[PDB]
């Protein structure tokens, strides 16, 4: 078609939607990583496949920062970004190649971009803080065959929990800072018990053995050895051999993050502090707080890859939960909000002109690509499933028809509980059409200094 | 088919053939080499497993999770290793039928839930209510000796091992710890009590029910969990191959036994022929390690599985 | 596995499958033959390909001549017979791997190949000549989709007339001469008619237009000239200029196949005998008969190729109600039988020593392949379907349950009017058992004088 | 060792190696091509070898042997090829170990004339006093069938044969002649009435004797005559592979059992097993038979030993 700088740019985001392609859905695949000589990473993480593959290109590195909104709402709906962009990609070239001009295409995707979120911001749902069960699948949701080694339904309830707790009240929108929570991590095996705490948990050993283990409502504050120490406890503590004589006859720790300090301010602004033992070590729990937004999760795993998923699947969780509650709207997963985007687009083109209508069309293809994605994923036959779908939806007591991955059949996405939050979608959307408008918009690459 | 997991299947599925043959009570010595020259030979599965270095990606991943296995338990390491690279080997051709691999996953998920369902009653129970003199010790040397494989040294460890106190009421003992592995397995016959049918029995039987579980389940799921149990049935066929006859003709025997409500009949291997009960010939297996071999080879095999590409990082 | 002597005819089998595979079933797809520089041929028949492609292998050439059973069966089930064949061969080759000898494989596979003949024995329906009902499903059946340029319906009708026509009774056991048949054709446009005549029809214009165009109760019998024309009507003709004249004062012909000689002979052991206009030409009708078991069909079409299409297809159909007739049983295709067939192997496989059992199961798999290949022509999912009806299978109900290539779902076969003769699918499954024992059976490959 | 010699016996052992397959009753089929295409498919070593095509001057002399042995018997082509290739194999070891092959022809004459002097004495004899009514002629059906491998046309064959006319004293009838090789049979076994245990029974007890005496002989002619009973021993093991078993366990069993004064065992080809008696199943050959076996492959194999080297004419 055009200019092969444009063809580049496209054929680059294309390449990483490649990328993430297989993994989109609940049940989606893994990607393994290898790095130098040294290690490898398996994952089922759009931010971290992204963050870990090479991205020596001056195309897409841009494309996975549009991708990573620049928001509080920050997800693996990375990878439906992504994809999407891919997707609009691919079906932009299919118009270039009819010499629509990418001004009319843009365009075209913009109004398409409009109509969508708007169809989106109607279907969505209200949920508020209190409808646990929503929630509860919206957690479930996020973690949909993540190889995560804690139960799902047990780890989904810890998630609202957590996210219950963090929880405050801001001028009628709540408010959940997810820095409050605590994430720490250990393995051996009669592991995969996943653990909740009201607290801080510091991993470590104490530093002498003969020290109280147990400490009531600890203040915390965390010859010259003598003179400090004495200095120090005038008015536990946190950062030699001498002092931990003195301290033991005064709890401590010989190393924690600093992550770890400034989760504690917060937590302590400190009614117990023990030292229990997990799973063949011992480590030091902070339960009680002058704060009544600080916890903490222990995630503990027999194998190392397991449970470094199990945090970043933990986290992304959290997030959906989080944006759920501070946004208060949610929609059926499992496809149905990108059939009825498609519907009301292929409605809405002819109302535009004719070349634009086309592009609309296109961006509505474009969006039903990540449904025959999803059936892809979990082996079904995309076509077959998309028309079903398609077809189901015409009755608007359907708009909640989703694809069942497990099952094969469509079935209404909102009772069997997945669940998904609209902000993010909608963002996706955003992310998507600013990455491939942008990418259409540049004519040419120059060098410059 | 999709030319990754078909790559890491293969490297699976070669590391898995290598440690075939040190399989079972007459299992060839491996020799290992440092990169110093210095050697060491032997046919601990465990032993091999630690030491050796592999290059490839997904051997190492499969490496692993045997690694982890033989640290939550002593015993099976090969048995995992060597059932994980079954399941790959026995999932290529469901692949190459076009069985796309998440489905292949569920049913070998399925296939595993069930067969750990299904151990505590292939199994059977021991007297955990007391150390009682009456025969409840002298069984376990039984045992002692099949992990072994000497009128002396019997007593000593018996008394040794009971030296260490503990009850607990689920009859679950727990003790703060060839003569490694004997301990290990001593602790995990105590530490859930059953016992399993060695030789292979327990594959069999397991296989036998998976079909017909299969059967059930009734998809493309039925097509690998037919896979799992076919995959299941590989060890007493090697352990057929370590005594010496053609070891199809002898599965194909088991098999048949096991539908007749023999319901129990494995491979001697030491002896080198089948026998009827291997219970009898006090061939035991705990089923803290089997459990423990299953999932681990199931893990590693759906683990595998479910890797779609390899990118550069 | 053994000797490269067995794996070259092994292959050389499965090459013969792979070359009539994509043709199997109604849905079934054409092949394009080129023959030197000269001409081309698309076609549908297992019988055409096998003799159009090269055979320029020993083996395999043997393997065309088993699948065309030496029998008066002898139809289209000839692709049966080979893709069969080409699946026994592939499912043997993962037996040799396991180093399963031969001798023991073709034990197992006269067991399978003796309990197969036995259910299809057991299965198969009761069918006389006065079935119409069936006997044009049988006949609707054989043309599934064939490129057939007449009404499949009215065509069905046609040969299920013809048939019945030429139908003899001998000792409680009707008889179907199909050498009674004429089959000629005709192409122009306004064509794609098919005609039925009871009789035979000559294509050739009048030698002379001055001439009786009809002749009633023509008694057959087909200076120096004159002669002999008044020696020869001493007692119409066919086989100069002077000849026409006497003709034309005392019907003729210049020039016709000696098959239509034949079977004017056998016609005529002569009511009428005119000359009719087709679309753009002329040609002569023979109608009445001192015969009641002769007729002739007239396939004219557009284009040429779909009138020899017609003409096989025709051909083939005649063959198959001919079968049903003659041998009075008929069973429910569209996979019934076949999954009926692996149902009972497997079930009788344990009661037969191991290494036979597997071959056994391998003979019911290698069957269960045969309908897969169904499915795959139909474009539908061939694993899906087939444990959709081994699974409906379950019930002695659905005995008659098989694939609706067009709507994709499992339905009763033989209400759907899908009906095949027994005895050729049994003589398939002895040819295809009988090519490969042999194939099996070999060792080596030795050079001869 | 000698280039040439060596040469040749690999062409004649390739060729035995081709043949062996097609030995016994489950013998496999050969697939034999005329230079126009034209195909026969046959297990019959006179047939394979009659119309076979061979290049190599050496396998050409084995094949005369064979058929000249196919013209003065008709059975027993397959036997004196696979024999033949088998003494050249064996002498192969011998050849290695620098020994002389005029020796090695020594020991192979030796151990053939000790054979053919202990075959009558192997055998039994029959009743050539009298076709009488008795089973006497039931008895040769038996065989009748034994070379055929049908309710009918039994009496009609044997009545058909007893038309023509010859008693001779020495009991040696003379006759003007898969039917084809029954007559030869029935023929063979009158024109010189002994029978022998086939299945290979004949050649292990030949072997076992043919040690004995080889330890007589003493010197190198020993090992010869050992090679010749060891190649002796290779047909049971052949009959054995087509009975499926791994052929070198039941060899040893059947030897075992020659040794006890079992002294007949011999192994069912289409039984598939081994049977104590060979005589009870009707497993039969006439001595006319083996002897020209014996004669015809020891004069090939001594032949192609005798030749030094290769010259252009």
């Amino acid at each position: 078609y055009g200019k092969e700088a444009l063809r580049a740019n496209i054929a680059a985001v294309k390449a990483i939607e490649e990328a993430l392609k297989s993994t989109y859905g609940p049940r989606g695949m893994d990607k393994m990583l290898v790095d130098s000589l040294g290690d490898i990473t398996i994952t089922n993480d759009g931010a971290t496949i992204l963050d870990k593959m090479d991205l020596q290109h001056p195309t897409g590195k841009l494309l996975v920062q549009i991708a990573k909104g620049q928001d509080e709402e920050t997800a693996d709906g990375t990878k439906t970004a992504v994809i999407l962009a891919g997707e609009l990609a691919k079906k932009a070239e299919d118009l270039l190649y009819k010499e629509i001009h990418p001004t009319i295409i843009v365009s075209g995707y913009k109004k398409a971009e409009e109509i969508a979120l708007k169809t989106i911001q109607e279907i969505a749902q209200p949920v508020t803080i209190n409808d646990t069960d929503v929630l509860r699948k919206v957690a479930l949701t996020s973690l949909g065959s993540k190889a995560v080694a804690g139960a799902r339904e047990y780890l989904a309830d810890l998630v609202v929990k957590a996210v219950a707790q963090v929880a405050e009240l801001r001028g009628d929108k709540w408010y959940v800072d997810l820095d409050n929570v605590q994430i720490v991590k250990k393995h051996g095996g009669s592991v995969n018990d996943t653990q909740l705490v009201y607290g801080i948990v510091v991993d470590k050993e104490v530093v002498h053995p003969g020290m109280p283990k147990r400490i009531e409502n600890a203040k915390i504050a965390l010859n010259i050895l003598k003179e400090k120490v004495d200095k120090i406890a005038a008015t536990v503590v946190i950062c030699d051999e001498v002092a931990q004589h003195y301290l033991a006859k005064k709890l401590a720790v010989r190393r924690a993050k600093k992550s770890d300090l400034e989760k504690l301010a917060r937590a302590t602004g400190a009614a117990l502090v023990e030292e229990r033992k997990v799973g063949e070590d011992k480590m030091v729990f902070v339960e009680g707080a002058k704060n009544p937004k600080s916890v903490s999760i222990l995630i503990r795993g027999g194998l190392e890859r397991v449970v470094d998923e199990t945090e970043r699947a933990l986290r992304d969780a959290l997030g959906t939960v989080a944006d759920v509650i501070r946004d208060g709207r949610a929609v059926a997963g499992g496809g149905a909000v990108e059939i009825e985007i498609a519907k009301r687009l292929r409605k809405y083109a002819p109302q535009v002109g004719g070349k634009e209508q086309l592009a609309i069309e296109a961006y509505a293809n474009a969006i039903e690509g990540l449904i025959m994605i999803l059936a892809e994923n979990a082996g079904l036959d995309p076509i077959d499933k998309l028309m079903q779908l398609r077809s189901l939806h015409e009755n608007e007591t359907n708009k909640w028809y989703g694809l069942n991955l497990f099952t094969g059949n469509p079935e209404d996405m909102w009772k069997l509980g997945v669940i998904e939050p609209a902000l993010v979608k909608m963002n996706a959307v955003k992310a998507a059409t600013e990455a491939v408008t942008l990418v259409l918009r540049i004519d040419d690459i120059v060098a410059a200094g | 088919g999709r030319d990754a997991l078909r790559n890491n299947i293969l490297a699976a599925k070669t590391l898995a053939e290598m440690l075939r043959s040190s399989l079972g009570p007459k299992g060839l010595d491996k020799m290992l080499i440092d990169s110093f020259g210095d050697v060491t030979i032997t046919n601990d599965g465990a032993t091999i497993v630690k030491d050796m270095e592999i290059q490839h990606p997904a051997a190492k991943l499969l490496v692993e999770a045997a690694k982890a296995q033989d640290a939550e338990v002593g015993d099976g390491t090969t048995s995992a290793v060597v059932l994980a690279g079954a399941l790959l080997e026995k999932a290529e051709s469901l692949l190459d039928q076009n069985i796309h691999p998440t489905i292949i996953i569920e049913g070998y998920k399925k296939a595993y839930n069930k067969a750990l369902e299904l151990l505590p009653q292939l199994g059977t129970r021991i007297d955990i209510k007391d150390l009682n003199s009456s025969v409840a010790r002298d069984t376990l040397r039984k045992i002692a000796f099949t992990t072994l494989a000497l009128n002396k040294i019997i007593d000593m460890v018996i008394d040794a091992i009971v030296n260490v106190a503990e009850p607990l009421p689920n009859g679950g003992y727990n003790v703060s710890l060839s003569i490694n592995d004997a301990l290990h397995a001593l602790r995990n016959i105590l530490l859930e009590p059953v016992i399993l049918p060695g030789g292979g029995a327990i594959e069999l039987e397991l296989a036998m029910k998976l079909r017909e579980y299969a059967r059930s389940v009734g998809g493309k799921e039925q097509l690998a969990i037919e896979a799992f149990a076919d995959a299941l049935e590989e060890i007493p066929l090697i352990l057929a191959e370590t005594a010496g006859l053609e070891a199809i003709s002898s599965l194909m025997d088991l098999r048949a036994r096991h539908a007749k409500g023999l319901s129990n009949t494995g491979v001697d291997v030491i002896g080198g022929k089948i026998v009827d009960d291997v219970y009898a010939l006090n061939i035991i297996e705990p089923i803290r390690v089997k459990s423990q071999v299953l999932k681990s080879a199931t893990e590693a095999a759906t683990a595998i599985l479910k890797i779609d590409d390899l990118i550069a990082a």
